[PDB]
């Protein structure tokens, strides 16, 4: 709630890299709306909206990000359920500002880390095929 | 008068429990000493125990689940711990204290997994930032890296004595750890004693109506011969949930047959030697899938007393149980390789 | 001053005892409590434990032998339990009760095997029905049947609150279990009330005389730091009977020799590396047969001190043992595999 | 108030330890058997409990050497007794004692090897003739013979009630057991009282002095929940030392990784089935090893919460470990076949 405060009123701070964004809500700041911008892969303009939700007991628990615009990506399933470690738990520390796990889900997009897979389907048809993957994908960023 | 005598039905088991055992207690509790006899309106039989043993699985397996949300779950480490924002339950956390109190005096062993801060509590010991290690593990890795963190605290993480508890759909209360929270900032000089404050809330504070019930019912059969006489709580937790022995040899013996199999059998002897062979993780696979538990009551393994009752002739079925009863239904198979594949991947399975 | 001391003779050891013990608590009680030395009168030597337990292990043959008539046995569950029978005892029964507690503390575990109600009474609780299960199994099986029974009573069977208790002979005595039990027969309505009444008289009433006594004994040395602070009666067996601790190695190390072998020697590394691999009941068989039973006393085999002494050169000859001194005489056969085959038949055979 | 807390530096342990828990004594003696946490002067972190067991270790390792001369060691038992001749350490005494119940409190086991006697004195019993087996075993031979001697003493021995006790340097000082020693010689009738009076002395009052200070250090944690409620020493000793329980599984769960390896990963994987088939020594050994000792705390193996850590590369180093945080550090070597051979050699060699 309170830290809530610092970060984001460090908006006006410099045009960061990929992200628009505001209060989807409009009232208690613990759900943000906004959009990634990426630059480089299949995912080359159609940008996507998203949710990040931090619990209350935010910054001792770590915030959980949400895909609102559907993508064609191996970390991510169709629910929209990102994973991105820096985030999910046993890595997580109370000092890391919002400014890094933007960013590190950017990074994610950019360049997908098929290790553990949230979907091992497009996974391989990510590493065994850089190309019946971009275009299958661009096409999917282009129509959502 | 001997036993203590419950007489319920299943399909209200907590509440015609509850309102029982609070009549009897009104009236001498000691009676809450004597062994447990269980009857459930309307079924015939004898409780020698396993009806007992049923009582007692059934009224944990419901308090337990989520669906009445008296404790939450953490799927890291396996336990549970109360719930803050159980409403109007005060006759249901009194429920289980009097049952675990119950499984103690009747030695049954109950399949109930608490972090260590609950046994503490129990005795009467608060909780701490250490027993947060257990309960609330996320939690704990922040705080202790609050503690150890080099940099400027105030500025780098700016954080105050007031602290928040949400609900269901994410609507934040606020609470001051101190008079007013709001401003007073933490720093490198207050971060130990904000720490303090929150191990606090959150063990002690934030569950106290709840687990104050829980204590009560526990304490309506403990007092007398208390969990003093008993230095730390992992001894209280020993009671409840019983010891890791793995005799194996004398529960072979006790062990009895129905169905026609009998000491002397091959389907008999073909299974004792395959048990025997096992690997630990498989004979406590075992006992977990026979009995309700992979641990063992006071007197090591023997004073189970499983039963191995034959289940129809050799098929392609997985053994099954009952384990309150600890039957263990074994189907006479045609080979001991096929007991011994069956057996496996029976206990394996679930 | 040292020692219990007591002193007494073969052929009269109860006697001797239970004179000796019974002036000893008239005069200063906690004398019970000091390390027990026993003198047979006309044997020099010093007791190191030895001439203690071998006491221990006399009184306890003597009090269990049908001879005697104190106790009767089950074949099928092999427990004694008190016999009713029993005619001016009360100093005997008086006496083992001093014993099982002069051995509590002496760290000193006996061979007796008793049904757990004899320990639950000890305790000060009634037994009942659910008791005569390992007491009295024929017993306990008749009335759960009645109990069980869907038909009607009184219209099916032709039973009364007069029950009987049949001499050895087959003269049967009557015995009213309420005012006037000849005439109210046993129905469904009141047989819980029959099953209840049945089980106090038999479990308590009936050796009431011989229990009571059995207990004033145990209690003289109890007296104080007592049961209580003992939630179930399976600690005072476990205190009386040892544990099933099998640590072996431990038992490996405090072993000593005599004879000439030490710890260094083909023979000895021979059965050492036998005894490891032994199977479980083998090595409980190799206690039973050194030590005076299967068991542990607290602190493990280790606390054992076993002794290897030397019996002559290789031969037929098996093994043997002064079970009252843990002392192992092993002959030094001249092959590992036949260290092996003679220990077994050793302890095997008896 | 649940926390403790003990603020100390390394190189000043003792004295700022005894000062700090002296004063807290003062103040309320019951926080004597809270959850401790240690701080050393001057080193950030948080103490989980490894600082915790850091300063039992040290206070430990200090205490026991040769150079502060408290206790003398026996090459040929491998256990520590009292020091007659230690001069102004009634303050380290009294620490060790506290420790010793510190330890209790804070289920920690400690690396220490006292005779049985020494916990039959913290129970409040006289050390006897019986107990010299243990702590004297030379001397309690002497004494056997004497009392076993068949001839006539006096006549063949010179001995009196005067007793000697020598220095480091072979300077003898006579102490009369009683009145005027010098005189009243050893005779057949009265060696059985030198013998108690020659135990006495050597037991209690020789050690007097420095015992006086290490009971009163142990009680004033152990007051009020007494070893009473205890029959045998074993029983503490039991507390101090570990029980010998051998899970290993369970130890496995409970477990952590650092450096980067995880449950899953070949070289843990590869460990873990080289740990489960080893040999219940090499099991002792690795625990030995990797903990400060070879035992278990209440509540098994898996209240360890050991810690494996990449430590390097592939390479011809041994694995090694920081006991007091139970962290084994492994490199991560290029073969299960060469895991196994680093670790054995390691585990065996020290």
């Amino acid at each position: 709630s309170r830290r809530l405060m610092k970060e984001l009123e460090e908006i006006r701070k410099c045009g960061m890299k990929n992200f628009r964004n505001i209060q989807v809500d409009e009232a208690n700041l613990l759900t943000w709306q906004g959009l990634i911008v990426p630059d480089n892969p299949p995912y080359d303009k159609g940008a996507f909206r998203i949710e990040i939700n931090f619990p209350a007991e935010y910054p001792f628990k770590p915030p959980k990000i949400t895909f609102k615009t559907k993508i064609y990506h191996p970390n991510i399933d169709e629910k929209g359920q990102v994973c991105l470690p820096v985030i999910s738990a046993e890595n997580w520390k109370p000092a890391t500002k919002t400014d890094q796990v933007i960013q590190s889900l950017i990074a994610l997009v950019n360049d997908p880390q098929p290790e553990h897979p949230l979907r091992a389907d497009l996974a391989e048809e990510y590493s065994k095929d850089r190309k019946k993957f971009c275009k299958n994908a661009e096409e999917f960023t282009k129509k959502y | 008068n001997p036993y203590l005598r419950l007489k319920v039905r299943r399909d209200h088991i907590i509440d015609d429990a509850l309102v029982r055992l609070e009549m009897i207690a009104m009236e001498n509790p000691a009676d809450l000493k004597k062994q447990l006899y269980v009857e459930f309106e309307g079924e015939q039989g004898v409780d020698e125990g396993g009806v007992s043993k049923e009582f007692f699985q059934l009224v944990v397996e419901e308090i337990f689940n989520p669906d009445i949300g008296m404790f939450t779950y953490d799927e890291s480490t396996k336990l549970f711990w109360f719930n803050p924002s159980s409403f109007e339950t005060e006759g249901q956390f009194t429920l289980i204290g009097i049952v675990l109190g119950l499984a103690i005096y009747n030695n049954c062993i109950l399949d109930v997994h608490f972090p260590m801060v609950v046994y503490r509590k129990l005795m009467g010991k608060k909780g701490t930032f250490r027993d947060l290690g257990d309960s609330h593990p996320v939690l704990y890795q922040s705080l202790k890296d609050l503690l150890e963190y080099e940099g400027n605290v105030e500025d780098d993480m700016m954080i105050t004595f007031q602290i928040s508890q949400t609900d269901l759909f994410g609507n934040p209360m606020m609470y001051d750890l101190k008079e007013n929270g709001d401003k007073i900032p933490i720093t490198n000089e207050n971060r130990k004693e904000f720490v303090n404050l929150y191990s606090d809330y959150i063990l002690n504070k934030s569950v106290e109506k709840q687990f104050k019930a829980f204590r009560r019912g526990f304490h309506m059969v403990t007092n007398e011969s208390p969990l003093k006489y008993l230095f730390r709580p992992e001894e209280i937790e020993l009671l409840i949930c019983g010891s890791r022995n793995l005799d194996f040899q004398a529960l072979e013996e006790t062990t009895e047959y129905d169905g026609g199999y009998t000491r002397d059998s091959v389907l008999i002897r073909e299974f004792w030697e395959i048990v025997h062979s096992f690997t630990d993780e498989q004979k406590r696979l075992f006992l977990q899938f026979t009995t309700g538990t992979d641990r063992a009551p006071v007197g090591g393994l023997g004073k189970l007393k499983m039963i191995i009752a034959k289940n129809g002739p050799d098929t392609e079925r997985l053994p099954t149980s009952h384990t309150c009863f600890n039957v263990l239904l074994l189907p006479e198979y045609s080979s001991k390789e096929k007991l011994k594949e069956r057996l496996l991947k029976a206990i394996t399975y679930a």
